[PDB]
């Protein structure tokens, strides 16, 4: 319901992290997508806390090692997903009220995400 | 030659031939996505599924194109059930096809697009339209990946055109691509990272979506606007 | 209904009878027999000769017997003290080689000018017509203009730094003959209609 | 006959003393309705980001072909519009603009939104092919109006009012019964 | 010999000329019907030196080329133009005239300015009457010489020395 | 002598070059010479889309614009068999009749202007402005309109439309009368009009005249009755008629029409309620734009519609209609392209003009001006 909001707020959060890691390691970031519902929004209420629907971390070859996508506004089954290229690792962030934002059921933290990132970055290291 | 009747018209057309071609000769038509000129079919698009009588009717709609012909055959294409199904498959196709039309530069050449509008439309005279049954979030995957000094790749364009991968086998017999993950997780990639084949660029044309485009003319003009000037090459003695 | 005594006759004389499901009807005649046939109709109580549309079938994506075809629309004004509302077309395919045809000035003075237009726009000389002149176009431009063959006359539109558009390839538009970018078409893009 | 002649005069005489109904221009603003079609404005988001992407849908719609549009792909770091494509050149030849409105209907960014302008007229052909920056939601007048207002140093007015904005426009505030 | 070449005269006479504008409309289009509108019935023109609104160049020198035209009209218009007195102004009214709107065709004449020189364009088909007012206000101050172009560039106080006058 | 009355004169503004064979005090015959304007719309429109063609339709009728438009609309609609919502159809008649009134306003406005006393024009124009204000409201356009769209108009009415519409229906009856008041008495009116404008009903058909010329000679011939098309079937109203071909008769007819038109308005308002405004088959109709946001299939069809535009099937089509100016209709051959393979326009006024040397037999020289004017020339019919 309003789950939505905290999720969005979480999505920003996560994104923020993605940038941080990006700068931290100096690794390449690229915003991928923006909301359809921003484009074709044109007088109908927009209030999303960012404009960004999809964004990714790339190796420095334009090849991502990590993709990060939010669900759109009215697009049901609202979750945020991650997936590591060539790994078949598909992560489904739910939000759980009374907890926070959970990875399956385990609460996400930044470090979790960093660990995922480093193992990605270093392992797959396509370039 | 083989005695074919597609619906209301009969044609001779020698044997070993695809139903499909006789269909088009007959001035009857179907949506088509997998198989292509100068290339061995596969069943993959499954768009050429018809029913046939020879006189009974198959219990499973065979890809006409893939099947050979038969004398005394009836081919049914104006089938109500076909049309419904066409739409069906269309919808299925559209499930993750990312919305990008205005900036899609497959565009006027989005044959896919044209089939959609040709053969699609909900089963219901309407008093209210329908558009979907889908509503869940789409897949989000790979884009803005330069594939080559000439070719940009934004992956979620692909319909799983298998055409290019196929091309590489059929035509040069030199391969550089492959499907990667399985099922829905799948997607085509290279591991050449820049394809050192002397023939490559034709895939742009082959790509029945806008995944492989000429970056050099990316965001420079629109499909319809161009004058497509048939003329002659001289850059090789061919 | 006035129509019907024409219809049985038409059938009797074996003339092909076109019909659109929109309830519009043509009668395909030869040139020769037209005049008299049409004479008989006015006599049979055909009030009003509404139209003469000259047709150029230079390029068509189906075969037709002739390139030039005329079409009359005859009507019976029921609001008049005679008439039944009996409205129907007569089509008459026309040799390109002879752009002749006897007038129907003879049965309506409306015709006069109508046929004049048709000389201008398509090449047809209607036999037995006083005055051919353009009544609608220059006589300094020749070639019986408004034909498919006839030029379309475009000019590039101009924008800053001389940047221009050429209309005739700008268009994403098409004809049925035309294929566009697509290698084929079917479905909707081969037309569509409804019944529901 | 004769009676009438008198009656004729009668009514007109009523009207003579009637205080008239005409509106002076540009001394009381012209009355327009919100659906009115003036000079196209190019809109933007509150994100300060131009809506248009060089959609160029309009261009198929324009029967006059009144649009010269050079496209471009936005800066990734500094995108002039959030999109990945924008209109690197946006020209409109007003000398033949159809102001299709169908234009608006095709544009999906809703970039193009007819204005309330009509105060356009100049002496030179090529000045009347209005540019991008003249076609915004950020200008303060018509090209000649503005060009006058600098050399003269005078401010602006446009002499129209609507009952209220059209919802479609949502940037620029026009004089609306409360301006001129 | 036309009222110039002393400080006094030129401003005087120019005020005279500017304020007395006598429109001769050259309808052949929808423009006309809006033009009769443009005359009366909401707004006036008599306060801009116009009782002349009608067909004699023997009454006017303000040429309003109002409407989309054909080949057949070019020499005609030319000649009509010629049968005006020596100072004379050319309004090119509306899109239909000015550059041929939405027609690209042999029949038509595109870019009316071909046939005769122009000093004022006023686009829009239809335009608003009021735009025409704005235009003649332009044309007023234009012949007054208190005008430029959009590049600051000055210009003569007449339409009639861009091609030959007579 | 053969007198040469050239174009643009005096304020009659037909391109008219007229060879008047005179007796030096009478008209014998006029050989009209015309066609000094022309475009060849019919050509051009085969080089534009169907949607595009709707641009062209009001651009050849200064008067009742919407009728051309409608007639063309109908033809298309028939062809692919599309239907129109009832409310849509309501709106369509309203605009149509509003446009008829407009036409009449202009007809009589010009009538006065052309010759006779000049002034009342301006009053008729006041009303015209009112009408224009109504058009402005709903279509944002003074005239020329595109509000009508395929499947029905393209958006809902203003609420603001309702007050003003009532308002003007209040004023008009009285106003109409007062214009009429100028004519029927004024024994000079008689002496200018009655005798002239002669032509037998029989010859009206032979040379082709259309209603309000034909019905100006009181011959009942409403194409809205005879080939009744939408809504009018179920609307009462009668035919206004004269009973002889003269100027005199014409003039009075028109006044009566207006009153009929007003009752039709009145009827219409009753029959007006919410509803979709165009056909909801998105195959054939462009979709709502509040849904691009939503589905791909929307986006696809939308994109497609406004680019390529549909393919109607192969066919010829014609519908007869009653315009303000007479028998209107489009004979449209489509080959199933994105543009038609033939656009024939039935232009009534043009056919009505054929009857001019006839109409103007043996007439008197100051009278001949009026006799042209009385027939109503819109040059678009003629010139095309
Ligand atoms: S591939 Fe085709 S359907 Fe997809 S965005 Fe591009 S043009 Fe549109
Ligand atoms: S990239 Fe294109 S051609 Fe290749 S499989 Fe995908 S859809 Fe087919
Ligand atoms: S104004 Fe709209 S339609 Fe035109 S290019 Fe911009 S986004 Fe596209
Ligand atoms: S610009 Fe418009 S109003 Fe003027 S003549 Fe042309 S079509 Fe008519
Ligand atoms: S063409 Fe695709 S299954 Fe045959």
């Amino acid at each position: 319901a309003s789950s939505e909001r905290e999720l969005y707020e979480a999505w920003v959060e996560l994104l923020s992290w993605m940038r941080e890691y990006a700068q931290a390691k100096g690794v390449r970031f690229e915003k991928e997508a923006d909301f359809p519902d921003f484009i074709y929004r044109m007088e109908r209420p927009y209030d999303l806390p960012t404009t960004i629907m999809t964004a990714s971390l790339s190796d420095g070859l334009g090849e991502p090692f990590l993709l990060a996508d939010v669900s759109p506004r009215h697009a049901k089954l609202k979750r945020i997903g991650l997936r590591l290229p060539r790994a078949h690792i598909h992560l489904h962030a739910h939000y759980e009220p009374g907890k926070g934002l959970v990875t399956g059921k385990i609460p996400l933290t930044k470090e979790r995400f960093f660990a995922l990132a480093d193992r990605a970055r270093e392992a797959l290291a396509f370039a | 030659m083989v005695r074919v009747k597609v619906n209301d018209r009969i044609v001779e057309v020698p044997p070993g031939t695809s139903v499909m071609d006789a269909v088009f000769h007959a001035g009857y038509d179907v949506p088509l996505f997998c198989s292509e000129k100068h290339l061995s079919p596969i069943g993959a698009c499954r768009m050429c599924l018809v029913r046939i009588g020879l006189i009974q009717w198959q219990p499973k709609l065979a890809a006409s194109c893939v099947t050979a012909v038969a004398d005394g055959m009836v081919v049914d294409t104006l089938s109500d059930v076909v049309r419904e199904a066409q739409a069906g498959m269309v919808e299925f196709t559209l499930l993750n096809h990312p919305l990008d039309c205005p900036t899609c530069d497959k565009g006027g050449a989005c044959e896919l697009q044209d089939r959609t509008v040709e053969y699609g439309l909900y089963e219901k005279p309407l008093e209210l339209p329908v558009y979907t049954r889908f509503e869940f979030t789409r897949r989000h995957v790979d884009k803005h990946h330069p594939l080559s000094p000439f070719v940009i790749l934004d992956r979620e364009r692909c319909i799983h055109c298998k055409r290019c991968v196929r091309y590489f086998e059929e035509v040069p017999g030199d391969e550089v691509l492959d499907f990667i993950e399985r099922g829905v997780h799948t997607f085509i990639g290279t591991m050449d990272f820049g394809l050192p084949s002397g023939f490559s660029g034709n895939i742009t044309d082959i790509c029945p979506v806008g995944a492989l485009l000429d970056l050099t003319a990316r965001f420079r003009a629109r499909n319809w606007e161009m004058e497509e000037t048939p003329t002659t090459c001289a850059l090789c003695p061919v | 209904m006035r129509l019907e005594r024409v219809l049985e006759e038409a059938r009797a004389k074996g003339y092909p009878i076109e019909d659109n499901g929109l309830g519009n009807l043509w009668v395909v005649l030869p040139r020769e027999r037209f005049k008299e046939e049409m004479a008989h109709y006015k006599a049979m109580g055909f009030n009003f000769l509404a139209d003469i549309v000259g047709l150029d079938y230079l390029t068509y994506p189906d075969p037709r017997p002739e390139r030039f075809a005329v079409v009359y629309e005859l009507v019976s004004l029921p609001g008049w003290k005679d008439g039944d509302g009996s409205r129907f077309f007569v089509r008459v395919y026309v040799p390109e080689e002879d752009p002749r045809l006897p007038t129907v000035t003879d049965l309506w003075g409306s015709a006069n000018f109508l046929e004049r237009e048709v000389y201008d726009l398509f090449g047809i000389v209607f036999e037995g017509h006083p005055d051919l002149r353009k009544i609608l176009t220059p006589e300094d431009l020749e070639g019986h203009p408004l034909r498919k063959d006839y030029p379309l006359g475009e000019t590039p539109t101009l924008f800053r730094e001389g940047r221009y558009i050429i209309p005739a390839e700008f268009r994403a538009a098409l004809t049925g003959k035309d294929p566009g970018l697509t290698f084929y078409k079917g479905g909707s893009r081969k037309g569509y209609r409804s019944l529901w | 006959t004769l009676k009438a002649l008198a009656q004729s005069l009668g009514i007109t005489l009523k009207y003579l003393f009637s205080k008239p109904v005409t509106v002076p221009y540009p001394d009381a603003p012209v009355a327009l309705k919100p659906r009115f079609h003036g000079r196209h404005v190019l809109t933007r988001h509150p994100n300060g980001l131009e809506k248009c992407i060089g959609c160029s849908l309009c261009a198929a719609a324009c029967p006059a072909y009144a649009i010269y549009v050079e496209p471009a792909e936005n800066d990734p770091e500094n995108p002039v519009s959030a999109g990945e494509r924008y209109a690197k050149v946006y020209e409109i030849n007003m000398l033949r603009c159809i102001f299709c409105g169908l234009c608006e209907e095709a544009c999906p960014t809703g970039a193009i939104v007819l204005g309330y302008d009509f105060e356009m007229a100049d002496y030179e052909y090529s000045d009347l092919v209005y540019g991008k920056e003249d076609m915004l939601v950020d200008v303060v007048g018509t090209k000649p109006q503005r060009r006058e207002a600098k050399r003269t140093g005078k401010p602006v007015k446009v002499g129209y009012v609507v009952p209220y904005v059209r919802p479609e426009l949502e940037g620029f505030k026009a004089p609306t019964e409360g301006g001129k | 010999r036309e009222g110039i070449l002393f400080t006094t005269l030129e401003k005087l006479v120019a005020w005279g000329r500017s304020n007395s504008l006598w429109p001769a409309t050259f309808g052949l289009a929808c423009c006309a019907i809006e033009m009769m509108a443009s005359t009366d019935a909401r707004n006036d023109l008599a306060r801009f030196g116009s009782e002349v609104f009608r067909a004699s160049p023997r009454q006017a020198d303000v040429m309003i080329v109002a409407g989309r035209l054909s080949k057949k009209m070019a020499p005609v218009m030319r000649r009509v133009w010629e049968q005006m007195p020596d100072p004379k102004w050319v309004i090119s009214m509306g899109a239909c005239a000015s550059s041929g709107g939405m027609f690209n065709n042999y029949a038509i004449v595109q870019n009316v300015d071909s046939v005769v020189p122009v000093d004022v364009y006023v686009p829009g088909c239809p335009p608003r009457p009021e735009a025409l007012i704005y235009a003649v206000m332009q044309l007023q101050k234009k012949v007054r010489g208190q005008a430029y172009n959009e590049r600051g560039e000055r210009l003569p106080p007449v339409a009639a020395w861009k091609r030959t006058r007579g | 002598m053969t007198l040469n009355v050239g174009p643009q004169h005096p304020s009659t503004h037909g391109v008219l070059r007229l060879m008047v064979t005179l007796s030096g005090e009478e008209v014998l015959e006029v050989v009209p010479h015309i066609g000094y304007l022309h475009t060849g719309f019919e050509k051009t429109m085969e080089h534009r889309t169907y949607l595009q063609n709707i641009t062209y339709t009001p651009r050849m009728d200064y008067l009742h614009s919407f009728a051309h438009d409608l007639a063309y609309a109908l033809a298309v609609e028939k062809l692919l068999g599309a239907v129109v919502p009832p409310r849509a159809e309501t709106i369509r008649v309203i605009l149509n009749e509003l446009s008829r009134l407009a036409s009449h306003l202009v007809f009589l406005g010009t009538g006065l202007l052309d010759l006779g006393a000049l002034t009342p024009f301006f009053y008729a124009f006041r009303e015209r402005e009112t009408i224009l204000d109504l058009f402005e409201w709903v279509t944002g356009q003074r005239f020329h309109h595109n509000y009508i769209r395929i499947g029905g108009v393209k958006e809902d009415l203003p609420e603001e439309f309702v007050p003003e519409l009532k308002k003007l229906l209040e004023v008009l009856p009285h106003r109409i009368d007062e214009y009429e008041a100028l004519f029927a008495e004024s024994p000079i009116f008689y002496e200018r009009a009655r005798g002239v404008g002669v032509i037998p009903p029989e010859v009206a058909i032979d040379l082709g005249l259309t209603g309000g010329s034909l019905r100006a000679s009181g011959v009942n011939y409403d194409v809205r009755k005879a080939y009744p098309y939408s809504g009018y079937e179920t609307y009462t109203f009668d035919v206004p008629l004269g009973e002889r071909g003269d100027v005199f008769d014409r003039m009075l007819v028109r006044i009566r029409e207006m009153r009929e038109s007003v009752k039709i308005i009145k009827q219409a308002l009753e029959r007006l309620e919410p509803g979709p405004v165009r056909d909801p088959n998105p195959q054939i109709t462009p979709p709502p734009r509040h849904l691009l946001e939503t589905s791909m299939e929307a986006v696809i069809y939308h994109f497609k519609h406004y680019t390529e535009g549909f393919h109607p099937p192969k066919g010829e089509v014609y519908v007869p209609t009653e315009s303000a100016r007479g028998e209107l209709g489009y004979y449209i051959v489509s080959d199933g392209g994105s543009m038609p393979y033939r656009v024939k326009v039935r232009a009534p006024s043009f056919v009505n003009l054929q009857s001019l040397p006839y109409a103007c037999k043996g007439e008197q020289v100051p009278d001949m001006v009026a006799i042209i004017a009385s027939l109503d020339p819109v040059m678009g019919d003629v010139d095309r």
